[PDB]
């Protein structure tokens, strides 16, 4: 009964540290195993593989991975964490002479540095003539995490980071909205635990 | 091989029997069929070492396969349920587990195809405030009302696509969760220089690729039959 094991769904690294991606397997003979890295709407790409060969396993970009038969494990490292680095990774291994099975995948998420952090909660309009708006909650530091609103008629998305090429400039930013009329910028993010220094402009 | 899948994307009413086809040109014995999911990876249905050799992986129940030639292998949703729905990706192999995987069919399994509908879409301006107090300018792009959760948003500056300053949500909210067909809501962001903003010269857009019905579906309703399409908003960039 062979299988392939990775541990936590989501896992956070620091840009600049150390990417270390887990895999073990249960075989008793040691298998074939591959590391394999997927984008967003995209497809599965090979990063690397062992197949007996050398121990230490090289692959594109810096990557490399060290079969261990004594530890029974094949763990992903990078030496560095960029921002391109944020995708699913899948560690697999042969079974049965026939085919490989996959485990059941993690996430990299990369922890902008972000140096100079300026927290604030914006209020934007629609282009067009009604008076809809959202709230944008942006430019805080990896400390701060936003929480599920605890009203049905208030929705909040999750933290998303972009990466400005043009000023070398990341940034961390939710969404919030309700179609209550009532509703203000001011108390949208009240059930996250937010900066002290949070900017309300008025 | 050059593997390739067919369709890319379907969306599907309960009950049906739906066929997606892997054909290669390399001629490899050795074809399996797989579907991806959030947080179990990539699952094998079905497999094939040649003409009429058929062996079942792990969740081989509610599909068929058939093996028409070297070079295509063929899988089968019997009578397709909604937890069908899923990343379908064909592969390949050589004698040294050298896989090729096909591109994917994203498929949607829905019940009742009179609650599929196109988003609603709205792009919201920076505020004077960001711009006063960062020197950027953040556009908040929001997609709303649609079902199923099967669209592609981009966006696009002076008519080309862009990818730098851009945040989308990895996957859509539900407009009302205690609903098992809720209607879906998704954001992105796009953040530009103040002074890029200010210029009224420049077009934003953001685009939303919604897919749904195709012409051949029946449509009783006098809303808009919500066919696969295209839905935009712009703004334009301004001083004042």
């Amino acid at each position: 009964a062979q299988s392939v094991t990775q541990l936590g769904s989501h896992v956070s690294v620091s840009e600049g540290a150390l990417v270390l991606l887990r895999c073990n397997y249960s075989s008793s003979v040691p298998p074939y195993l591959f590391w394999y890295v997927q984008y967003p709407n995209q497809g599965l790409q090979l990063l690397l593989k062992y197949t007996s060969a050398a121990t230490l396993v090289k692959g594109i970009n810096g990557f490399e991975a060290e079969f261990k038969k004594s530890e029974t494990s094949f763990h992903l490292t990078k030496p560095s964490a960029h921002m391109s680095d944020a995708a699913e990774y899948f560690c697999a291994v042969s079974e049965q002479d026939d085919k490989i099975i996959f485990g059941k995948g993690t996430r990299l998420h990369i922890l902008p540095n972000i140096q100079n952090p300026d927290p604030a909660v914006y209020q934007l309009r629609d282009s067009k003539s009604s008076d809809k708006s959202v709230c944008l909650f942006t430019d805080f530091d990896s400390q701060t995490n936003v929480s599920q609103s605890k009203d049905s008629d208030v929705y909040i998305t999750d933290k998303c980071v972009l990466d400005m090429r043009s000023m070398d400039f990341k940034s961390n930013s939710a969404v919030a909205w309700s179609n209550k009329s009532d509703f203000a910028c001011a108390n949208a993010f009240n059930n996250s635990i937010i900066p002290e220094d949070t900017f309300f402009p008025s | 091989a050059d593997v390739t899948q067919t369709p890319r994307n379907r969306i599907t009413k309960t009950g049906k029997r739906i066929m997606l086809e892997c054909s290669q040109t390399k001629g490899h014995d050795r074809m399996y069929w797989y579907r991806q999911d959030p947080g179990l990876g990539l699952r094998l249905i079905y497999y094939s070492f040649d003409v009429k050799d058929i062996n079942k992986g792990e969740i081989s129940d509610g599909y068929s396969v058939s093996r028409q030639a070297q070079a295509k292998f063929s899988l089968s949703l019997e009578s397709a349920i909604p937890n069908q729905t899923a990343l379908y990706f064909c592969a390949t192999s050589d004698e040294s587990y050298g896989y090729t995987f096909g591109s994917g069919t994203r498929l949607t399994v829905v019940e009742d195809l009179n609650k599929v509908s196109p988003p609603e879409v709205a792009v919201f301006e920076p505020s004077e405030a960001e711009i006063s107090h960062t020197q950027k300018a953040t556009l908040v792009c929001l997609a709303t009302g649609f079902y199923p959760d099967h669209v592609e948003l981009s966006w696009w500056v002076n008519g080309k696509e862009v990818h730098s300053g851009v945040c989308t949500d990895p996957q859509p909210l539900k407009e009302q969760p205690a609903l098992n067909d809720s209607r879906y809501s998704l954001s992105s962001r796009l953040r530009v220089s103040a002074t890029f903003w200010q210029n009224p010269r420049n077009h934003f857009r953001c685009q939303v690729q919604f897919y749904g019905l195709s012409e051949n579906d029946e449509w009783t309703q006098d809303r808009a039959k919500p066919v696969t399409q295209i839905v935009s908003a712009e703004a334009w960039g301004r001083a004042d």
